[PDB]
């Protein structure tokens, strides 16, 4: 018996539907009349009105369009494919629902950002070709890791003010290493020299064509390049989701904050960015080195992972100097770059990213997803897994429970893994229809003219009508 | 509470002269005006040919604030040869550094730039300009023929700068031998003795400097700070400096002998790149002979609440134990990059009552960075670990932080209080402050109730106009006051209350007598000197007669001094000392009766009895509660006797139960009962006094729990035992049954009567006999249903005797008779007794429903005298009594399981037949 089909009225096709996807429409003489059209499926099933008079819809979700997700990210042999099913056609019943299964890898590499501020004190003439190179093989090797890369440049001397820099022959003023008999070029402070790009050969072949100057001092002042690369967002180009690294080369010891006392530089630094349009440090004279806590909040807040280059000899002294810098890590300056691309490589391996999914064109009348992330965890309520790998699998399931019928047939939503350069949409369909009174045959003579609903067969005919063509009148029909 | 953190004088600068980089007090021994020495090292100068080559300014205090420059020289560079000058005086930074001592005024210039007379140069060696009276002249020990970096070259001499006691200059110099920095002392003599404007390589006799150490100690800026104290026991001022490079950046404190410049001791910081050794300073901040090093270490990083490292700075006390042995404590910051320790200005007896104290300042903490200052005080045990005061600045950022505090100098008298000032430079504002100390008054109290502990009131003290003899306690207080320094004779104060507990709304106890308040305060005059002043005062005591209110009692007070009367003529107002606590207060008790015990056991004993054992529920029932209660510990305080009372006086009548009163209530729908034994009750005096409380309708309902409990004033929960009546749930059911007739009895022959074929009429059967039956209840139980019968006597010998007609009913009850009621239909000698058990009986069968105190049913029966039966032949002359009776009985109660009974009563009632007209004999 019909616990609710039938006793929540029956009216027409359409209406029949309008109830849940339990219920069924038939159309035929096959049985006695003894109840509605709208009888349960269960009713419907053993009364057994005819085959071909039942409506009796049934959701369908089905591929599209199912391109498998690609192993691999080489352009050679594939276009890589990060979600599917790219789309699936589903259709659909006004309180319907029915599973619909999507999957999402990561194959595209991660983006990279590697800055190289480089130390152009005298002191580094001794070994100019161990930067040089190693600022070639960072790109090099690197580009052999990852496709999506972008590398910078910068320099740094010292403050140009006394008691750093030979103020004193004009000679000097134009080129400090006149004493020596020597020429080399005046002092910068810090001057941003190559915007971060992806044109390897530029940075390449350009890092070569710089050279070295001279201050009194042995400390340089690399803190305020370092402070200065962090900072300036513009300038050097930072790109928001790519993993930042700072590579930062030094020979001898560092200025650090207070320092600048000797010179009349009495102000601290605040970290703000002051690179011009000249690309110069423009408060080089005028502000204090940065201190170590300011450092690494400005490196963490910003979310640079620095890697101290420096040579042999002073390597104790920036190690002792990592651990007051949480997170920072340091290698050595060989002439061989190994040891500092060690730590690149390393600091690639443990960039994990996140999947989250994102939809757009949705209607309002269709599930919140329940993720299943890695390690098999098949988690109901969560939506969005994180510490995901490259090549590693994330699984996503929802059905399309429905809250009504719209106002036409045809719809889609996309789903997007935010930041994916792929997505998926589904065509959404649904069918509230019914094939009985398509044919037109309704409100015709057969039915006296209006005083019943063609049912593709009969007419059902309204209150105070009666017959199969609303022939009779209930208030005029009588035994006999 | 020590300095003056309102209205501290300010000084102002040439907008962008970093006015206030350097401070320090000028003492002249000439005469008695005191003055602030202020650095200005970016200030332009009237200098021909100079731009910004400094300036030192002598701050007045106080005319009108002024600030005037001292003409240490007038004249710009000078020439070696034409167009060759070997002096360059523009931005050299003079008043980067000030220190005066007693007549004499050292400023240097540690960016001051020459050539060297052997080549074309400009070596930033740094110059100072001493003054002692009018003859000025100039220190330049840098300046020599040691020329280059790996010399004296970019010596930046005058960076740090201190005397000596006796007189003998100390300078350092952190730019000398690659950045080594030096130190270089010279006798202020000497230095006086040997100037002449001509010569540019001056050399000085009895100078000790430092040396060229080993190119490992390069950059390790020796001399960025120094301080001079005594650490070998010679009695000579050794050398102490401050090294921010040293070893591998972790910081170096050197000490050097102050007679011959060997290294005695050195100190390490523990954190790299925190900058230890940024300020020194030499203080002895225990008391003892012996003086203690501290060291800054402005950029310290320490672990946080959340486990990450943080810029807070610290400073580190090294105490000096007489045997050359240190021990070291260290004082971490407050606040992320506030840079503490930054600047060390030792006071000393700023705590005037104690030992030396000591400043640090945070110059980049505090409200939006405008810097912060800590004051802390010495102990014998050490420092005081913990600021005692706070100060911060208030200006913005213009457009460099203010760096409130970024150098300080303190140990100097301006205003003659007798104990140390301070002045703190703000130059990023361009403004120095100094903050004035205040002097410390110190007060020690106590006040003594030597009546102590009052037993019995005793009350003979005279009430105020009334003259009511009442009872009292003595009450007396007392203070006495000292002050080291200059502050007035004349200490001006204004109170004490007689209660502490009672300070919650409470009811008043006791007053003052006179005052008749509870609390009061009266001025007086201390005059800072004097053994303690005061005088007693006299308590009416309160109460037990009318408050029962004997907890103990406290009395309490506290000292209300006032600043502004007492306030200096300078301006300041004195403070009252740290420690010394507002509040004292003495209680101890007051006792009646129990032992010498802190609980007093109440051991004690209630019973209930119920004079009506079972309840009869039906009425008010005259329901009577009997009570006792008895004391076997040391006794009840507040014996107060609860009864609990059901959903429903009198008592007092007579003298049977030791009657005492009682009172009712329904607080907060607890029904109660409240009855008073005692306040206290008497040991041993046990006492019994009854209780009455009688309508009830609740069904199936004994809830009735009469329970006691007594209240005392012991400390414990002091439960006795909860003893409660009892009364069973039984009612009696007492009913009865009456009625009446009407003729009582007839005279025959019947007026006008004659025999019958067939009667139809009432006259031609007889007269009207009627009966009436009445049931009611009596008892307090009520019935649910009940049957009752009529028994009638219908016919005898084969002939009718009373003839029923119908029948009436009132109230609830129904009826129907067991035969024929008017079955022929009419239209509506001596005695001898008819009945039931002689004649054909007739029966009326009755059902009735619930009765109830005064509630009754009736029947009511109309019957005819069948003439017939006695009028006829064989019956004439005789005489008759057709008497009828009735009977009932319950048969359901509205309970099943609770006692039940039944009734038994019946009545009869009378009708008599006689013959009147009898035949003559
Ligand atoms: C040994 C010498 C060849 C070497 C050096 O370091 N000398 C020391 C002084 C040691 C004695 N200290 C004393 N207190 N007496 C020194 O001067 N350090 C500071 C400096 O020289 N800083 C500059 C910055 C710069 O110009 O980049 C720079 O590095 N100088 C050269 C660099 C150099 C030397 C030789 C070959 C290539 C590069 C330097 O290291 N010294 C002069």
């Amino acid at each position: 018996g019909p616990n609710i089909c039938t006793t929540r009225g029956v009216s027409s096709c359409q209406q029949c539907l309008a109830v849940s996807p339990m219920c069924a429409w038939c159309s035929d003489e096959a049985l006695p009349l003894g109840s509605p059209r709208c009888d349960l499926k269960e009713n419907l099933l053993k009364d057994n009105c005819a085959p071909e008079s039942i409506e009796f819809p049934v959701s369908e979700a089905r591929v599209l369009e199912d391109r498998p997700l690609s192993d691999k990210g080489s352009g050679d042999s594939s276009q890589v494919t990060q979600v599917s099913p790219q789309r699936i056609a589903l259709r659909l019943r006004p309180d319907d629902s029915k599973n619909f299964s999507i999957q999402v890898r990561q194959v595209e590499d991660y983006p990279v950002d590697i800055y190289y501020l480089m130390d152009l004190s005298y002191s580094m003439k001794d070994d100019l070709w161990s930067i040089q190179n190693l600022g070639t093989k960072l790109a090099t090797q690197m580009r052999k890791l990852t496709s999506n890369l972008r590398i910078g440049f910068g320099a740094f001397v010292d403050k140009p003010v006394s008691p750093y820099m030979y103020i004193s022959p004009p000679e000097a003023l134009e080129n400090p290493c006149y004493d020596m008999k020597t020429t080399c070029l005046p002092m910068f402070g810090y001057k941003h020299v190559l915007t971060l790009t992806d044109q390897v050969t530029r940075f390449n072949e350009e890092v070569k064509k710089q050279s070295v100057s001279r201050n009194r001092d042995a400390p340089e002042g690399g803190f305020d390049a370092i402070m200065q690369a962090t900072v300036c967002d513009e300038k050097i180009g930072w790109r928001n989701d790519a993993s930042h690294l700072l590579v930062f080369t030094t020979d001898a010891k560092t200025h650090i904050a207070l320092d600048g006392r000797l010179a009349g530089i009495v102000q601290p630094n605040d970290g703000q960015c002051h690179v011009g349009s000249d690309n110069h440090y423009s408060a080089s004279t005028t502000m204090d080195y940065p201190s170590l806590g300011l450092m690494t909040e400005k490196l963490s807040q910003k979310n640079i992972n620095l890697i101290f280059a420096v040579t042999e000899n002073v390597v104790n002294l920036y190690q002792n100097y990592s651990e007051l810098i949480p997170g920072t890590t340091v290698g050595v300056l060989s002439m061989d770059s190994s040891n500092v691309l060690q730590l690149i490589v390393d600091a690639y391996g443990k960039i994990r990213s996140k999947v989250e999914l994102e939809v757009r064109d949705l209607p309002e009348e269709l599930l919140s997803f329940n993720a299943t992330c890695l390690n098999n965890e098949v988690i109901p309520g969560l939506k969005s897994c994180m510490g995901l790998k490259i090549g590693d699998t994330v699984s996503f399931s929802i059905e399309a429970k429905v809250r009504g019928c719209p106002q036409e047939k045809e719809k889609s939503f996309t789903i997007k893994p935010v930041g994916f350069k792929d997505s998926l949409i589904v065509q959404v369909t649904f069918d509230c229809d019914c094939a009985c009174q398509a044919q037109a045959e309704p409100n015709s003579h057969r039915c006296n003219n209006g005083n019943g609903t063609f049912e593709c067969g009969v007419c059902r005919c309204g209150p105070g009508w009666l017959g199969s063509q609303c022939e009779c009148s209930e208030e005029d029909y009588r035994p006999s | 509470f020590n300095l003056d953190v309102d209205s501290p004088a300010e000084y102002s600068g040439p907008e962008g002269s970093y006015f206030g980089f350097a401070v320090d007090f000028f003492v002249p021994s000439a005469s008695s005006r005191m003055f602030l020495l202020v650095g200005a090292p970016k200030a332009n100068t009237t200098q021909p040919g100079i731009v910004e080559g400094g300036q030192v300014l002598k701050c007045d205090w106080s005319s009108t604030r002024r600030c005037q420059p001292i003409e240490f020289d007038a004249t710009g560079n000078r020439d070696y040869a034409k167009d060759d000058p070997l002096e360059f005086k523009s931005h050299q930074w003079f008043g980067a550094s000030v220190r005066s001592k007693q007549d004499k005024i050292l400023a240097c210039a540690p960016l001051y730039h020459w050539r060297t007379e052997m080549k074309q140069e400009r070596e930033p060696v740094g110059t100072c300009f001493l003054q002692d009276g009018t003859k000025t002249v100039e220190y330049a020990p840098c300046r020599s023929q040691d020329i280059d970096a790996d010399g004296q070259g970019f010596c930046q001499g005058g960076f740090s700068i201190d005397f000596t006691k006796a007189d003998r200059v100390l300078l350092g110099g952190p730019g000398s031998f690659y950045w080594q920095g030096q130190l270089i002392s010279d006798q202020v003599a000497e230095i006086v003795s040997k100037y002449d404007p001509n010569v540019y390589s001056i050399k000085y006799n009895n100078q000790l400097a430092t040396r060229t150490a080993q190119a490992i100690f390069d950059d390790s800026y020796l001399g960025y700070s120094v301080a001079v104290g005594d650490f070998n026991g010679d009695g000579i001022d050794d050398f102490v400096s401050g090294v921010p490079r040293a070893a591998r950046t972790l910081g170096m404190v050197y000490i050097y002998d102050g007679k011959n410049m060997s290294s005695l001791y050195n100190f390490t910081g523990e954190q790299m790149a925190a900058y230890f050794g940024f300020s020194v300073a030499a203080t002895d901040i225990n008391g003892d002979d012996y003086a203690d090093v501290f060291i800054g270490a402005p950029l310290f990083m320490d672990r946080g609440s959340d486990g990450k490292l943080q810029e807070v700075g610290q400073v580190s006390v090294s105490l000096q134990r007489a045997s050359g042995d240190f021990q070291t404590t260290k004082l971490n910051g407050f606040e992320v990059f506030a840079r503490f320790g930054s600047a060390i200005a030792p006071l000393g007896d700023l705590d005037q009552d104690g030992f030396n104290d000591i400043a640090i300042a945070a110059p980049y903490g505090g409200e939006d960075k405008k810097g912060i200052v800590y004051i802390f005080n010495g102990r014998s045990t050490g420092l005081n670990a913990v600021p005692s005061q706070i100060l911060e600045g208030q200006w913005a950022a213009r457009s460099m932080p203010p760096s409130f505090g970024y150098s300080m100098k303190g140990a100097t008298d301006i205003d003659k209080n007798g104990y140390p000032d301070l002045i703190v430079g703000a130059f990023g504002v361009d403004r120095a402050i100094l903050y004035r100390a205040r002097p410390v008054i110190t007060v020690n109290a106590g006040l003594e109730v030597y009546p102590s502990i009052l037993n019995q009131d005793n009350k003979t003290c005279s009430l105020p106009g009334t003259a009511l003899k009442v009872s009292c306690f003595n009450v007396r207080f007392c203070l006495k006051a000292d002050g080291k320094g200059v502050l007035p004779r004349k200490l001006n104060f204004q109170e004490l209350l007689l209660d502490k507990l009672k300070q919650k709304g409470a009811i008043r106890r006791a007053l003052f007598l006179y005052s008749r308040s509870p609390s009061h305060s009266k001025n007086m005059t201390i005059s800072r000197g004097g053994l303690m002043q005061c005088e007693e005062l006299i308590a009416y005591l309160r109460d037990e007669s009318e408050f029962r209110d004997k907890t103990p009692i406290t009395i309490f007070m506290e000292y209300r001094l006032d600043y502004r009367t007492a306030a200096d003529t300078t301006g300041l107002q004195p403070i009252l000392n740290q420690f010394t606590p507002a509040n004292i207060s003495r209680q101890a008790h007051i006792l009646l009766d129990c032992g010498e015990d802190n609980v007093c056991k109440p051991k004690l004993e209630v019973s209930v009895d119920s004079d009506q054992k079972k309840i009869y529920i039906g009425d008010d029932n005259p329901l009577t509660l009997i009570v006792k209660a008895q004391n076997q510990g040391e006794g009840a305080y507040e014996a107060e006797l609860i009864v609990s009372i059901p959903l429903q006086g009198v008592v007092r009548n007579n003298e049977a139960l030791a009657r005492l009163s009682c009172a009712f209530k329904t607080e907060n729908q607890t029904r109660q009962v409240v009855c008073d034994l005692g306040n206290p009750m008497k040991a041993g005096t046990q006492l019994l006094a009854g209780l009455r409380f009688s309508h009830q309708q609740s069904e199936m309902d004994t809830s009735v729990k009469f329970d006691l409990q007594i209240q005392s004033s012991n400390l414990f929960d002091k439960v006795s035992p909860v003893v409660s009546h009892k009364v069973d749930l039984a009612v009696l059911a007492a009913v009865e049954i009456r009625g009446v007739s009407s003729p009582d009895h007839v005279f025959l022959p019947i007026p006008n009567w004659e025999h019958k074929e067939n009667p139809e009429t009432e006259e031609d059967v007889g007269p009207v006999v009627q009966h009436i039956y009445e049931l009611r209840n009596n008892g307090p139980s009520s019935f649910s249903k009940a049957m009752l019968h009529l028994q009638w006597p219908y016919k005898y010998n084969n002939n009718t005797l009373l003839y029923i007609l119908h029948y009436d009913i009132d109230g609830p009850m129904n009826c129907t008779s067991d035969m024929e009621i008017n079955p022929l239909r009419i239209k509506i000698g001596d005695i001898h007794t008819l009945g039931c058990g002689v004649a054909q009986c007739l029966k009326i069968v009755c059902q009735v429903g619930r009765l109830d105190r005064g509630k009754s049913a009736i029947l009511y029966v109309k019957s005819l005298l069948w003439t017939e039966t006695f009028m006829n032949k064989e019956n004439q002359n005789h005489s008759y009594s057709l008497k009828s009776s009735a009977s009932f009985n319950v048969i359901e109660f509205p309970y099943k399981n609770l006692p039940i009974e039944d009734i038994t009563n019946s009545t009869l009632v009378t009708t008599n037949v006689t013959w009147g007209i009898q035949p003559a004999p």
